[PDB]
């Protein structure tokens, strides 16, 4: 509502939530110069 | 989207389908910011040039879908508009130049596996990802080829481009407040939006607090996956400061 | 093409 959002935004359910991956992110991560 | 894939189930939990009620059409995508505000573009309510100029009682918000047609029952919800606010510079006479809209539900929606909202971005979320190079993700029913409409939801992951090339793109004069994202003739790899997307989100997920973050709205291109052409979206941080002060006013 | 909604979202 203030800037930012909710608090707990970004974070799904079905996949952050339980730790598991989409098929795509990886791609995502790897291209910010890889992600960890 | 033209080259994307099917998504999953509650991949982007904060896709929005607005939905005309009648004739009863998909009209544009949107995305779910809390539970009672929904982000999409301006041009998808209002555009003079093509007598578009819709009222929170000509649309629906629906949440939760994953098929594009069907009423799914138990696991989508619907709701009505209690207002609609568009950007007051908002510019449809040249370029689309804050083409950014607001919407209040009537009433909160509960969140669920399938409803869940995104995160705006902060400055520095912005500076850090907001890089040429680095992918983000697009979403909605939107037609599959330029001139053909899929089942499910579809998803396609694209580069940002240097602004150089985007403006080097088009004859449209490129703001600061929008950027393209695409591959190049030569990056042997295609996909961008096209119609039936416009409103939605483009998303990024941080590497440093593993969160999605929408960066973009889907705005404008030529054509759908040309050669040479790019997609333009609405830049999200650039309009923030607008953002926060109508959910704060209103 | 799509599929019918419930009434009550009409009104
Ligand atoms: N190729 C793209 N990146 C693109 C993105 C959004 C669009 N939106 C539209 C559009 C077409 C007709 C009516 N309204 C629209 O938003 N064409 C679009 C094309
Ligand atoms: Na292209």
């Amino acid at each position: 509502t203030f800037g930012s959002g909710e608090a707990d935004c970004g974070l799904r359910p079905l996949f952050e939530k339980k730790s598991l991956e989409d098929k795509t992110e990886r791609e995502l991560l790897e291209s910010y110069i890889d992600g960890r | 989207i033209v080259e994307g894939s099917d998504a999953e189930i509650g991949m982007s939990p904060w896709q929005v389908m607005l939905f005309r009620k009648s004739p009863q059409e998909l009209l544009c995508g949107a995305s779910l910011i809390s539970d009672r505000w929904v982000l999409t573009a301006a041009h998808c309510l209002l555009y003079p040039p093509w007598d578009k100029n819709f009222t929170e009682n000509d649309l629906l918000v629906r949440i939760g879908k994953h098929s594009r047609t069907r009423y799914e029952r138990n696991i989508e919800k619907i709701s009505m508009l209690e207002k609609i606010y568009i950007h007051p510079r908002y510019n449809w006479r040249e370029n689309l130049d804050r083409d950014i809209a607001l919407m209040k539900l009537k009433k909160p929606v509960a969140f669920s596996d399938y409803i869940h909202p995104v995160c705006l971005p902060d400055r520095e979320t912005a500076a850090s990802l907001l890089q040429a190079g680095y992918k983000g993700r697009v979403t909605g029913w939107g037609n599959l080829k330029e001139t053909g409409q899929p089942s499910v939801l579809q998803v396609v992951n694209l580069p940002i481009v240097e602004r150089p090339v985007c403006k080097d793109s088009t004859r449209i004069r490129i703001t600061d407040n929008m950027f393209c994202a695409g591959y190049k003739p030569d990056e042997g790899k295609r996909g961008d939006a096209c119609e039936g997307d416009s409103g939605g989100p483009f998303v990024m997920k941080s590497p440093f607090n593993n969160r999605w973050y929408q960066m973009g709205i889907v705005s404008w291109g030529e054509g759908c996956d040309r050669d040479g052409k790019y997609g333009f979206y609405t830049h999200v941080f650039r309009l923030k400061k607008w953002i926060q002060k109508v959910i704060d006013q209103f | 093409d799509f599929e019918e909604i419930p009434e009550e979202y009409l009104q």
